[PDB]
Formats: structure tokens, sequence, C-alpha cells
RNA sequence: GUUUAUUAAAAACACAGCACUGUGCAAACACGAAAGUGGACGUAUACGGUGUGACGCCUGCCCGGUGCCGGAAGGUUAAU
RNA sequence: UUGAGCCUUGAUGUGUAGGAUAGGUGGGAGGCUUUGAAGUGUGGACGCCAGUCUGCAUGGAGCCGACCUUGAAAUACCACCCUUUAAUGUUUGAUGUUCUAACGUUGACCCGUAAUCCGGGUUGCGGACAGUGUCUGGUGGGUAGUUUGACUGGGGCGGUC
């Protein structure tokens, strides 16, 4: 038969292709342990609706889990009111829920665990930097400036 | 039986084999089985070895 | 009885024609095989005595559709 | 390629040595492997041959100017017949036989042209072009073609040399072109 | 194919004929030749000459693994018994140790009877 | 011992014994379109078939023919 | 993995007069090797142990042609290849390796169920074999239906048509 697959399936499958398999394999193994299904045409278009949706649509929505950072370099500077000891060296210090909570709390809304401050930003005063995370490949840089007020 | 000769010489040197096996017990064990006839063979083999 | 539950196939009578053309009553049995089909929609195996043509029909129509046909004519399974 | 690559001759002196060896079929039933009266081929080729004829002491004044050089006289039939070292080729047709001076004990000579009205008449071309190619072992074809001064112009010996496919026997398959020589080898299909 | 260099010469030497096989140190057969197969048949092959040419055709067949040195194991009485280990020295083999392996029953089977010739 | 109930009781059948041959058990074999059975709640010192016919002394020669068993290199050879 | 096709790629020839272990015709009077040779020294190796080929290598720079003979002339070079053989593939199986999931179970167990049937279930052993359907070649007095002439000094035998 033809049959269209479900899971990845070894030396033939893919995850949702239209392979062609010996019926002995389809009945008796694949379809029963639902790893595939009869290509009843009714189905093959059940799959064409499934060829437009999740893919074409929700990847220009990860073009929004990405263009969040088109507003990461268009400000590129938050200040933290953290002072300085005996020579412009932070009396404060700023981490991730400091650089995600002092990022969210404006027009820059990020998820608190989306702010990568290398053992840095907060340790001393002045300008620093950080690695802001929204996508797996597209993050983005800013500049942080712990203001000693 | 065994000779594991060493360095400088290509000659056999296996004079050993005429001091033990070979035809000794090989022409012997070869043919007929003998029996009580070796008694007569080994009797003449001693009437000799007196003188 | 050598009868396919899907299609009705059962033995049929015909002739054996010799080379001399002698007829002889014979039968033609169907290719019956009892077979365990997994019915997902009932969390159960249902074994049927079917002809291979039968299997082919179950493969196309779909077991759930075929079982329904039997249920329809009060055929048990 | 589809037809023939005559650019596939591409370090001798000249590649006139590119022989036409197009396969033929076996002997299933009864069939032969015959070459016509000097297969010319629709390419002049440019070959100034040497055609030795069994003509007479009359046709030495025009039967020597038509794609040849000389002709063997009537006195030189057996007056030059006592030396294996001192002695295409021709043999006039009809009631003329060639076994009293060309049949003893091993060459290839048969056809040239039979003419009693003209030794070289206005239009009778076909000789000073190509030779022949008869049976050898398990096949035939053995000849020659084109040169180094050719291109897809001497590829008229592919649509008028592989077109020399004659009647086969029964349970045979004559079709396998192959040329070239004194450089490389090969050919495509037929 | 293959390569060994350290081998063993086996020679079967029986009144009727003698056969030579060169094998490796595990006893896996490499090459063999036989007095009766080198020509000469009958009283012919029953000679030390025949056994000689038999260590020869053999050397031209076992050098086909590049053997350099080999032990000798002699079995049987019979011509070619030692005439055949002379052929092996000369043919350009180093020759390590010699041995006799002709089997000696502690009186088992009853050997054949006859030979009223 | 058995047998032709009703023209044959015998030298015919059987018989213990012998031999050959098949059978590893869902045995071979047999009743059965099948299911189910017998063989057997047995298992090769067992079961089937076949001939011979207590016992004594013995049982030679022939494998061309037919039958059976084995073999595969080639040859020929079905549906397809 | 292996038996057959089929496609490239390499082998090799002791009929006689002879410079000599000439395969058949065909191109064919200079190709070649410093893109590193002849001939020595071995390697794998074919085999009528007659001898050949070659990757490696010591090597270090020319061989040839109608040459007159031979029914047929060049290891001068190249071809389509025959004698027979050999190596990858392409394809077709077939034989051979495992798996489990179809299927087999005349192993053990659970339930329906106080049941040596059956069904379902679990587990063990098998396992794409086995077996069955259709088609097909072989076997097939076990069974079946039949045939197995006439003339004739009765019929049969012989003879005859
Ligand atoms: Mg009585
Ligand atoms: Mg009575
Ligand atoms: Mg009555
Ligand atoms: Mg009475
Ligand atoms: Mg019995
Ligand atoms: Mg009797
Ligand atoms: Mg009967
Ligand atoms: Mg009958
Ligand atoms: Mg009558």
């Amino acid at each position: 038969m033809q049959v269209i697959l479900l899971d990845k399936v070894a030396n033939l499958g893919s995850l949702g292709d239209q392979v062609n398999v010996k019926a002995g394999y389809a009945r008796n193994f694949l379809v029963p342990q639902g790893k595939a299904v009869p290509a009843t045409k009714k189905n093959i278009e059940f799959f064409e609706a499934r060829r437009a949706e999740l893919e074409a649509k929700l990847a220009e929505v990860l073009a929004a889990a990405n263009a969040r950072a088109e507003k990461i370099n268009a400000l590129e500077t938050v200040t933290i009111a953290s002072k300085a000891g005996d020579e412009g060296k932070l009396f404060g210090s700023i981490g991730t829920r400091d650089i995600a909570d002092a990022v969210t709390a404006a027009g820059v809304e990020v998820a608190k665990s989306e702010v990568r401050l290398p053992n840095g930003v907060l340790r001393t005063t002045g300008e620093h930097e950080v690695s802001f995370q929204v996508h797996s490949e597209v993050f983005a840089k800013v500049i942080v400036n712990v203001v000693a007020e | 039986i065994k000779v594991r000769e060493n360095e400088p010489f290509d000659v056999a040197l296996r004079r050993f084999k005429r001091s033990c096996e070979k035809a000794g017990v090989l022409a012997e064990v070869r043919r007929r089985e003998f029996y009580e006839k070796p008694t007569t063979e080994r009797k003449r083999a001693k009437a000799s070895a007196v003188k | 009885s050598r009868v396919c539950q899907v299609t009705g196939k059962r033995p049929v009578t015909g002739n054996n024609r010799s080379h001399a053309l002698n007829a002889t009553k014979r039968r033609f049995l169907p290719n019956l095989h009892s077979h365990r089909f997994w019915v997902e929609s009932e969390k159960r195996f249902v074994t049927l005595r079917v002809s291979a043509k039968g299997m082919r029909v179950i493969d196309k129509k779909g077991i759930d559709t075929v079982l329904a046909e039997l249920r329809a004519r009060g055929e048990k399974y | 390629k589809v037809y023939t690559i005559d650019e596939a001759a591409r370090t001798a002196k000249f590649d006139e040595t590119v022989e036409v060896h197009a396969k033929l079929g076996i002997d299933p039933r009864r069939s032969d492997q015959n070459v016509r009266g000097t297969v010319s081929l629709p390419h002049g080729l440019g070959k100034q041959v040497r055609v030795l004829a069994i003509a007479k002491g009359e046709k030495i004044k025009e039967a020597e100017e038509a794609g040849a050089d000389y002709v063997g006289g009537e006195e030189i039939i057996q007056k030059i017949l006592d030396g294996w070292m001192d002695f295409v080729m021709g043999a006039v047709g009809s009631k003329l036989g060639r076994i009293l001076g060309p049949r003893g004990l091993n060459p290839k000579a048969g056809t040239v042209g039979f003419n009693i009205g003209e030794i070289i008449r206005e239009i009778k071309a076909g000789r000073i072009e190509f030779r022949n190619d008869k049976t050898g072992a398990i096949h035939a074809p053995v000849g020659k073609a084109s040169f180094p001064p050719e291109k897809l112009a001497d590829n008229i010996r592919a649509f008028i040399r592989a077109l020399e496919a004659h009647k086969p026997e029964g349970a045979k398959g004559t079709f396998l072109r192959s040329v070239y020589v004194t450089t490389t080898m090969g050919p495509s299909v037929r | 194919r293959k390569q060994v260099s350290d081998g063993v010469a086996h020679i079967h030497a029986s009144f009727n004929n003698t056969i030579v096989t060169i094998t490796d140190r595990q006893g896996n057969a490499l090459g063999w030749a036989t007095a009766g197969g080198s020509g000469f048949r009958g009283s012919r092959k029953s000679t030390p000459f025949a056994a000689q040419v038999a260590a020869e055709r053999c050397a031209d067949a076992v050098k086909e693994y590049g053997i350099k040195n080999l032990e000798v194991m002699v079995k049987g009485p019979g011509p070619g018994r030692e005439s055949t280990i002379r052929a092996l020295n000369a043919a350009g083999f180093r020759i390590t140790n010699i041995t006799d392996v002709t089997p000696i029953p502690h009186n088992g089977c009853r050997p054949p009877k006859k030979r009223r010739v």
C-alpha cells in the first residue's frame, strides 16, 4: 500500500511522509502500533490541511520570538540605581531577575530566564553588557549601566 | 628424534635415527603379526649371541 | 464452514477438464485464513475467518467499516 | 553522444587510422558477411589510390586517369609471374576469369570496374574513396574512416556507413558501432 | 596473498611414495607436492630422486608466502625420507630443527598378515 | 486352534518362532472433504506393513529386467 | 554471500622452409619511453613446470619495416575480438545470517467455570518457515468409465481383409 506515517519510523519513514509499504508490514506492525496509516485519500488531504498550518504560520511567529530583539538594540541601555564603594565600584550588583525584571518593567518585555549576565554586569559600576535570550539561535546584545545615585 | 641444531652448518647430522626408531620398529611392526614364532626367532637370536 | 466473513466467498463447484476434455465435478475453495486484526476503536483483537480478498477489503474499507457491516447483518464477532 | 563524437579523436602523425568496426550478427541458420564493390561512402576522403587492373595493352591511355596510377599489361600477366618478391585491384566482369594468374598459394582483390565503351567515362565515381571489409573471425566490418582534417563532416560515415546494415539470419543482433585508432578507443550507440 | 616467513616442512615418507606439505606454525596447510604427482609412476616414484623434485615443486609454491625459515618433521621409512630435506636446504630455506614423527604403537592393532611372495 | 451356516475340515487359514522393511511421537498407519478419533493414556525391548512358519542342520551364485533406495555435473523439462 | 545473463577493463597462442613458443582479418612506413625503458633480483600467479605477464624494485637511455624466405609478416603501435580464463558492478533470484509482529503450538498458567471441549488472557518454544487456497509439472489399478474387429466347413490357433 501507500500509507502515510506518524512517528519517524526507521529505514523508510520521516514523521509525516507518504511512503509505500508491503501490506504485511502495515497490518501486523506499523498501523496497529500506530506508526502509520492507510493513505485513504480522505486522509492524504487531512494532511494537506496539516501542510499549511503549524509550519508556514508559527515560524513567522518565531519571527516574533526574534523581532522582540529588534527592540533589544533600539534602546540598548537600561540603568540600575546601584551606587559605588571606595572608588566607582558597585555598592549594588545586578543579575538576571535584575536584568530581566529591570528589562520587563518598561517597553522591553522579556521572560526572566532570558537574560544572560556572565558573572559580570553587577560586580563593579558603569557600563557592562549581557546576552538576551528569546529564541534558540537569535538572542541579542544590549548595554547595561549601573548608575551610582 | 628431535635435533634443534644451531648456527654454522647445513649438514643433517641426524645419526640419531639409526639409534632408536626408523626401521628398528618400523620394518618390525609393519607386516605379519608373528606370535609364537618370535619365541623361535629370539631363540636363534641367542644361540648366536653365546659365541 | 469454509466461508469468508467479509465477502461471502465460499466453495464453488465446477469441472476438471481433462486434456481429452473429460469433465469431472470438482470444487474451488476460497483462500481462507483466520486472522487477528487489531481494532483500535475497541481496545481488542478480533479474529476473523477471512479470505485474502477479504483482507484486501479490510485494508481499503477499514476494519471499523467492515466490522460494522457484519454487525449490521447480525453476524457475530 | 547520441550520434557520434568525431571530436573524440583528440599524438601520432595523423588520425586517418580510425577504423569502422560496427558489429554484425552471428551465423544462426544461414547468413554471410559481404562487402560490396569497394564501399565508397558519401565522403570523397581524398585518397589517391593505386588500382592494379587486369586490363589490356589498349587501356593504358585513359584507364589510368580516374583514381589510380597504372595498369597491368597483357604481356605482364605471366611475364612478371616468377617471383614472390617481385610480384583496390581489379578483374573485369562477364565472361572473364582470374584463376590463371591470381588464384595460387592469399590477398584481397575482386572488384574495380568493368568497362568496354570507356576506360574513364564522364560519370562513374566511387573507386578512389574507400576500400572493403570482409569476414575475419567471429565478425567483419574491418576498415577505415575520416582523418585528422575532419570534424562532424566525416560523420557522414555514420549515417551512410552504419546504414550498410544488410539482411541478418535468425536469432542474431547486428548493432554496435566502434571506431578510432592510433590514439584512443570507443564509440556510443547504433 | 598473505605472508608468514616462519614455517614447518611436513614430509610423509612411505615405501610406495612420499608427499611433502609445508604448513605454518599452527599447522595450517600452505603448499604441497608429491612424488607421484611430479611425473614418474610405479617403481619410478618410489625413489629418493622423485622425492627430491617433490620438495622442489613444493618450494615453488610455498615461497608464495615468502617463507624464510622452517622446521622439518619426518614421518615414515622409505626413500625421500632425508633426500627430500636436502632439497629443502638447497632451494634456499633456512632450516631450524629436525624431528622424526613416525608413529609407534605400544602394540595396538594387529597389523596385516600376508606376503608370501 | 480356524474355515467354505446349506455337496470341500483339508495338505487350505492361523499359530509360536524368524526375517525384512517403515516409524523420534502432533509417529508411521488407519476412519474421516473437516472437526474429532483409533495407533496409545503406548514411545523404538514400542507401534505399523510385508513375507516365512515349532524345532534340528542349513539357507550358495545373479543387480541385466521390473521394483525400491541414493546421487547430482550435464542434458531435457510446467505455470510463470 | 553465491550459481547465470549483460556492460566496461586485462590475458594469451611450442602446423613446416626461418633473424623465432606467427590467433584471424584491418588501419598501418613511425609510434614509443625522461607522464622516468631494455635486462638482471625477487614478490602474487596462470600451468601440457614449455614458459610467460606484471605492481614493486636494482636499474639509467634506444629498439625497428618490405627486409630474401612463409598458402598468410611483425613484441613497430592500435582495434572490433575468437581459443579460454580472471577481477568490481548492474540486475534477477537462490542459498546462507538475525529479529518479531503475521502464523504454528497435540508446553505451562489465569479467567469465564466445581469443565481433559471451547473462547479470551499471560508466559514458554517456534517463526515468516510450517501449513492452507489458486495455478502447475510429476506420481497415481487406490478408485472410475470403457475398449479389446470381422471372415472361419463350431470356436480357438494359423491364415486372410
Ligand atoms: Mg485339529
Ligand atoms: Mg459346506
Ligand atoms: Mg445363509
Ligand atoms: Mg463335510
Ligand atoms: Mg512387527
Ligand atoms: Mg506357507
Ligand atoms: Mg485394487
Ligand atoms: Mg478397472
Ligand atoms: Mg466370428
